[PDB]
């Protein structure tokens, strides 16, 4: 015959394991660029001495050579920088054959063809599609990331903790990544084919995704609903209706299915660390190296000028007045890449955040910033770098506002408080790193305020005597969602003279993000303190008085402002957080893959009252497939529950398991278990 | 838009594995979350499963659901049948706008033998026809499993319209019967060569026919 | 648990309207699609409708789109269905069912009511009239025959059969009735009898409709040609 190509291997679970790809459920070819690939194929004869084959690759709807979506390369002796193909041996009608990627392709989904010129003819083939990734064990790859354990943190670990709570307490939950599950990656890649970029020019938007900047500025866009119908729908009311509580979901992998399964409509609802979870899934799945970091007394500007604005009433409220807030905590996420628009000292760790705040050209989108260019304060370079230094270090401004009179008046300036234990789960285990020092130089040096103006720099008061009176808030005893609240307010005279204080209190049910919900406590008090005299005001807050609304965030602002007379008032604040009643999970054999192993859920109902609509959701990747959903019958006042379920182990190694309990009083009890699955 | 097509029936012995398919046909099986329901007589739909493949509390984990990406079907799987699983099973999904449910496949447990239809075909009596109307009736009696396909020709072409079909029920013997009706014109009746009844039952063929110029 | 009761079903004209209620309990209604399906007697589920938790986005089956309405009102944890234009092919069971998806536009079916009965027929109560099913002229002797009674056109349901006073059981099978685009029931009734008796013994079913008190009989005789 004239040549043809009789049949192709494509060598997948070779290609797969060498190309670090093989822990993708999927049975597609998965390759990383930069690196060759040994495909065999057979011909309908040897070839002959005026024959010749010529690959094409594409991908993207518009694929063209100068843009490199498209490339024609033929099967020589030779690699010529760009895609080629080496014939590395003949045998029989049989072509061993390595093909490779430059190192700057585009990432996504290809086809490969096969143009054969033989007896002055030529036949065009399709031969198969594949998936090729960003390559973090290329030493020319811009994501490259040398050390061999960071890697397998950064890009292989489909488990995590995100860190989470207050400054006064931070907590853990685990998150299931789960970039290996079944269409995870697949729909990792179709994110980049519904952005609004790609909308409006797939040509350029497909030759684009040669760089990591750009994917991961338009996964941070993509990952909110905002815009575009991307995945998930922010929610800070806290009114949930017609969707999840966003303290309920465990991990991406639901949710990118959801949006997916959906039509691409956008998944109900989300909050910060939501975000964070699903941006760190898209990232790991498409191969920049990434992780997730929290910020405690995280700053929301919203003006450009590095200052947030908190205000109070002189009775001790909280005021919801000026665009600009503090979060408890902000979750976002890094990137590793190295930054050809900055230059080689900005390279490493950059922010990418899908949490919808600011907009940015238009869009809600944030990142990439470099973490480096960030501590030194190099707030002109891109992306979104005013915005990302207020984060960890805005100063922070106390007004008092009285509504009865119109006037507002300056209390205090904090240039200490925003920007507090910045932490990421450490490499391999579930430590807490705390990574502040990468962020910041340190509160109380003089390079922190230095750098502090020099960022401010490129975007009448009268100082009283120090207060009398000095003030803190402590906690009595155990704090649990069912049990009162017992605080104490100290505070102390430092003065010559015997003061007499006055003191207004007041508690709110807040959403971690300072969205204020209802008042369930307040009180005056009035205290006569002697030079030097410290004393005590008890404060109590019973469970009927804030039951009624306190939100899943399980947290109370507690407010007491201060005052003698002829001196500025002094608040005394303090954020708390309720523990929910205990939930466990046990093995109660050893884990060995393929093989069932029975597990058992504990949950004690703290409450004189009954729980009802108890349902138990638990998932974990390598350890089940998907979610499981356990309806739980309704639990008398304080009865204990015992839940037993099979899971399924599927791969080896340290997993994962993850689940939440879920109730008419507890919204979104966690529970988290390592286990070890042997061979 | 599309359909969803499931075979009309299935069977399997007790403690056997036995599989309903669900095909797509336009559009990707796996762009859309796929349900199956169980209905016995006399009650509604209960689901048992979800999402593909996830299974509701209480479902038995006999049941198991799959997609198939390449014959762009899903599948609904039940080891170990009990006699108690003989039900009407039916398979959903939807677009961003409509549902889709498949058409429904009846799981018969096997518990007795296979036995063919008997099908007698009557035409339309001359009282009938004297009143201006005219019905074929087709009888189908002493089969099993109970389900079969009833199709009518007019010559030897497809006619739907005005057909009226029983779904299968049990006799004295416990074997099943069904009934098939084509309204006609009188003079469609005298107009054609013939009409027949074809019914379909466990993949074999059985037709008869009847013509206005075999009475006369 | 979940309960949901639908009712406003009957029996209604073609042109004329109906509106069905469901009442729903045992979750946060407002958190969830709600929709309707329909069975035909002996068929399948077909959708019917969709209204979303907050009520911004309805779909129609093309089979009801511009006759039903959707709607749900929260403060009674209700969802409705106002039929208008009704036809006989509107007769099923219609049953209210709660989403199984919670914050996603994916549509299943977690939870189904028992279902209310329409019937849509112009029929007033009417006695059926019967129509010999003759026995083959072909009747191979040492063998059996078939023959039976049509029975058509009755309302309401349901008619039963005898044959030869009930003196003949063995081989009767009556089936069960279909209903008829006209809004009138048909059913048929058969009995299997030796070839060798069509010329002696005497075949007569008896039907009897007890809604418009009428008893038929028909006496069923071999085919001459
Ligand atoms: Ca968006
Ligand atoms: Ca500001
Ligand atoms: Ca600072
Ligand atoms: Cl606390």
């Amino acid at each position: 015959a004239a040549l043809g190509v009789q049949s192709i291997n494509w060598q997948t679970a070779f290609n797969r394991q060498a190309h670090h790809t093989d822990k993708f459920s999927s049975q597609e070819l998965i390759l990383r660029r930069g690196q060759n690939f040994q495909v065999l194929m057979i011909m309908n004869k040897g070839l002959g001495s005026n024959e010749r084959l010529e690959f094409i690759v594409s991908t993207g709807p518009y694929p063209s050579e100068s843009a490199m979506t498209k490339a024609v390369f033929p099967l020589s002796n030779g690699s010529s920088g760009g895609w080629s193909a080496v014939l590395q041996a003949s045998n029989g009608n049989t072509l061993t054959i390595s093909i490779s990627s430059p190192a700057s392709a585009p990432i996504g989904r290809y086809t490969m063809a096969l143009q054969i010129f033989s007896q002055g003819g030529i036949s065009s083939v399709k031969l198969g599609t594949f998936i090729l990734l960003f390559n973090p064990w290329l030493n020319v790859d811009s994501v490259f990331m040398g050390n061999h354990a960071e890697r397998e943190e950064y890009v292989q670990e489909d488990a995590g903790i995100i860190f989470v709570g207050s400054t006064n307490r931070i907590g853990m939950i685990g998150w299931n990544f789960g970039q290996f599950e079944e269409d995870i990656l697949s729909i990792c890649l179709s994110i980049l084919d519904r952005s609004l970029n790609f909308r409006r020019d797939a040509a350029t938007d497909v030759a684009s995704r040669n760089d990591p900047k750009y994917v991961g500025r338009v996964l941070s866009a993509m990952i909110n609903s905002n815009d575009d119908n991307g995945v998930l729908a922010g929610n800070w009311s806290g009114t949930y209706t017609g969707g999840r509580d966003p303290r309920s979901w465990n991990g991406s992998v639901e949710i990118l299915k959801n949006w997916k399964k959906s039509g691409f409509s956008p998944v109900r609802y989300g909050q910060c660390w939501v975000f964070a979870g699903t941006l760190n899934t898209a990232l790991r799945s498409l191969g920049i190296p990434s992780r997730v970091i929290t910020n405690f007394n995280s700053a929301h500007d919203t003006d450009r000028n590095l200052s947030v604005d908190v205000y109070y009433d002189p009775m001790g409220n909280p005021l919801d007045k000026g665009s600009d807030s503090v979060w408890n905590f902000h979750v976002w996420n890094e990137g590793w890449f190295v930054r050809s628009d900055l230059g080689p000292s900005y390279g490493g760790w950059q922010v990418l955040d899908a949490t919808p705040q600011e907009r940015s050209q238009g869009v809600f989108q944030c990142g990439p910033a470099s973490v480096i260019g960030v501590r030194e304060g190099d707030v002109q370079l891109n992306f979104d770098m005013p915005f990302i230094f207020a984060e960890v270090n805005a100063d922070r401004i106390t007004w008092l506002y009285d509504n009865t009179t119109g006037k507002q008046w300056k209390n205090s300036v904090n240039s200490h408080t925003i920007g507090r234990y910045i932490s990421t789960k450490a490499v391999g285990s579930n430590a807490r790193m705390d990574v502040t020092d990468k962020y910041k130089y340190p509160e109380g040096s003089d390079q922190e305020r230095q750098v502090f103006q020099k960022a401010l720099g490129k975007l009448l008061e009268t100082e009283e005597q120090e207060p009398s009176i000095i003030g803190k808030l402590k906690v009595a005893g155990m704090l649990a969602v069912g049990k009162e609240v017992n605080l104490v307010l100290l505070l102390k005279n430092l003065s010559r003279d015997t003061k007499t204080v006055t003191v207004n209190m007041t508690a709110w049910t807040i959403i971690y993000n300072g969205t204020l919900v209802h008042e369930v406590w307040k009180d005056s008090a009035t205290m006569s303190l002697d030079p030097e005299e410290e004393a005590e005001h008890p404060i109590k807050i019973s469970y009927a008085q804030y039951e009624k609304y306190l939100k899943s965030d399980n947290m109370i602002r507690i407010t007491a402002v201060c005052k003698v007379p002829d001196e500025s008032e002094v608040v005394v604040e303090r954020d708390i957080i309720l523990d929910n009643p205990t939930l466990t999970l046990e093995v109660l054999n050893e884990a060995r893959v393929r093989k069932p192993v029975n597990v058992q859920m504990l949950f004690s109902n703290p409450l004189d009252e009954p729980v009802r609509d108890c349902v138990l959701m638990v998932e974990g990747s390598g350890l089940l497939l998907g979610n499981l959903k356990i309806d739980v019958p309704t639990l008398g006042p304080k009865e204990g529950s015992r839940v037993r379920f099979d899971i399924l182990p599927s791969r080896s190694g340290t997993k994962q398991l993850l689940a939440d309990f879920s109730c008419n009083k507890f919204p979104a009890i966690k529970a988290m278990l390592s286990i070890d699955v042997a061979e | 838009n599309f359909m969803l097509t499931q075979p009309h029936s299935v069977s399997e012995s007790p403690g056997k594995t036995v599989t309903i398919s669900c095909t797509r046909s336009s559009g990707s099986i796996d762009s859309n979350y796929v349900q199956w329901y169980q209905q016995r007589p006399g009650s509604a739909p209960t689901i048992v499963i979800h999402e593909d493949n996830q299974r509701p509390s209480g479902v038995p984990d006999r049941f198991s659901g799959s997609i198939d990406t390449s014959s762009n079907s899903a599948s609904l799987t039940i080891s170990g049948l009990k006699t108690e699983d003989e039900a009407d099973y039916y398979c959903q999904s939807y677009d961003p706008s409509n549902v889709v449910f498949g058409g429904g496949t009846k799981l018969t447990v096997l518990g007795q033998p296979k036995a063919a239809p008997s099908v007698t075909l009557f035409p339309p009596s001359s009282e009938e026809l004297q009143a201006n109307k005219a019905t074929l009736v087709c009888l189908i009696s002493d089969f099993y499993p109970g389900a079969v396909t009833v199709a009518w020709k007019a010559d030897s072409s497809p006619v739907k319209a005005g057909v009226e079909t029983t779904t299968p029920s049990k006799q004295s013997n416990n074997k099943y019967a069904a009934s098939s009706y084509l309204s006609l014109t009188p003079e469609q009746w005298k107009s054609h060569r013939s009409y027949s009844c074809q019914v379909t039952h466990e993949g074999s063929t059985v037709e008869k026919t009847v013509a206005p110029t075999e009475c006369s | 648990e979940v309960q949901l009761v639908e009712s406003g079903g009957g029996l209604v004209q073609p042109g004329r309207s109906l509106r069905l209620s469901c009442t729903a309990s045992g979750f946060t209604f407002d958190d969830y699609a709600m929709h309707w399906v329909r069975q035909a007697p002996g068929k399948g589920l077909e959708w019917v409708s969709r209204i979303s938790w907050n009520s911004r986005s309805i779909a129609y089956a093309d089979s009801v789109k511009g006759r039903f309405t959707i709607s749900r009102d929260s403060a009674k944890n209700s969802l409705y269905l106002q039929m208008n234009s009704l036809r006989t092919e509107d007769t099923a069971l219609y049953y209210c069912a709660k989403d199984h998806y919670l914050g996603s536009d994916s549509y299943g079916m977690d939870v189904w009511g028992q279902g209310t009965t329409v019937t849509v027929s112009s029929a007033s109560t009417k006695g059926p009239s019967v129509f010999p099913l003759a026995p083959s002229s072909k009747s191979t002797s040492g063998g059996t025959a078939a023959l039976g009674c049509l029975v058509k056109d009755y309302f309401p349901e349901p008619v039963t059969v005898s044959w030869n006073s009930g003196a003949l059981t063995s081989g009767v099978h009556t089936f069960p009735a279909v209903l008829q685009s006209s809004g009138l029931y048909s059913l048929s009734s058969v009995v299997t009898v030796p070839s060798s008796s069509l010329g002696t013994q005497t075949y007569i079913c008896n039907v009897n409709h007890k809604p418009s008190n009428t008893k038929v009989d028909k006496r069923v005789e071999p085919k001459s040609c």
